[PDB]
């Protein structure tokens, strides 16, 4: 099985709200340390959230105001989207990163198409 | 599918050199990275090679750094494995492989979906 379960699409109703799965099963002894959230554009990807040591931040203006990841249950980092719009059309990426204290790193990461759909 | 279809093994001389190619059905290509693994006599499927949706990365095992090299086309749907300076060590069966990894774990045989019947290859001494 692969680390992140994410659907390989999901399809959200323009001027409304979609949920991008991303979750996963904790291993004991590692530390969620970043968590990002990019969009594609066209050949590259742009980071659009990043969850690190100091909180939440969105980092695309047209998603301020806009976009939710989910924290409360270990292992579940979905994020939503509200008030959707065309031009949110696009392959997402969510993509995680654990470490140890002793500085062990593991990433993992998975790619969903989102449609938007009148 | 995707379905994958590979082509291009043979019987090679050690010091040869043979390109794989890899087929894939559908039009959601361009959003997976893909794959090659091999299985050799008696072994368990290892990883070869990986190249990056977009084209931008490319990864190797240790054992075929600067012998082989990944690309693709994502205008013909295809991916190649080009091998020089072949090995009896590379002989094995040859796997293609997609997946929705992005840019990491592209070495683990579970983050990849989709799989091919595969390709052989002899090299002899």
């Amino acid at each position: 099985r692969p680390i992140l379960e994410v659907p390989e699409s999901v399809t959200g109703p323009w001027k409304g709200d979609v949920n991008l799965p991303c979750t996963y099963d904790p291993l004991q002894g590692y530390t969620q340390v970043l968590v990002k959230w990019l969009v594609q554009r066209g050949s590259d990807p742009v980071t659009i959230f990043l969850r690190d040591s100091s909180g939440d931040h969105i980092q695309q203006a047209k998603y301020q105001g806009r976009l939710h990841v989910s924290h409360k249950v270990p292992g579940d980092v979905s994020l939503q989207l509200s008030t959707l719009e065309m031009d949110d059309r696009s392959h997402y990426t969510c993509e995680v990163t654990w470490q140890t204290p002793d500085g062990n790193q593991v990433v993992r990461d998975k790619i969903t198409e989102l449609r938007v759909q009148k | 599918q995707v379905q994958l279809v590979e082509s291009g093994g043979g019987l090679v001389q050690a010091g040869g050199s043979l390109r794989l190619s890899c087929a894939a059905s559908g039009r959601t290509f361009s959003s997976y990275g893909m794959g090659w693994f091999r299985q050799a006599p008696g072994k368990e499927r290892e990883f070869v090679a990986a190249i990056r949706w977009n084209g931008g990365s490319t990864y190797y095992a240790d054992s075929v750094k600067g012998r082989f090299t990944i690309s693709r086309d994502n205008a013909k749907n295809t991916v190649y494995l080009q091998m020089n300076s072949l090995k009896p060590e590379d002989t094995a069966v040859y796997y293609c492989a997609a997946g929705r990894w992005d840019k990491y774990g592209s070495s683990f045989q579970d983050e990849y979906d989709y799989w091919g019947q595969g390709t052989q290859v002899t090299v002899s001494s």
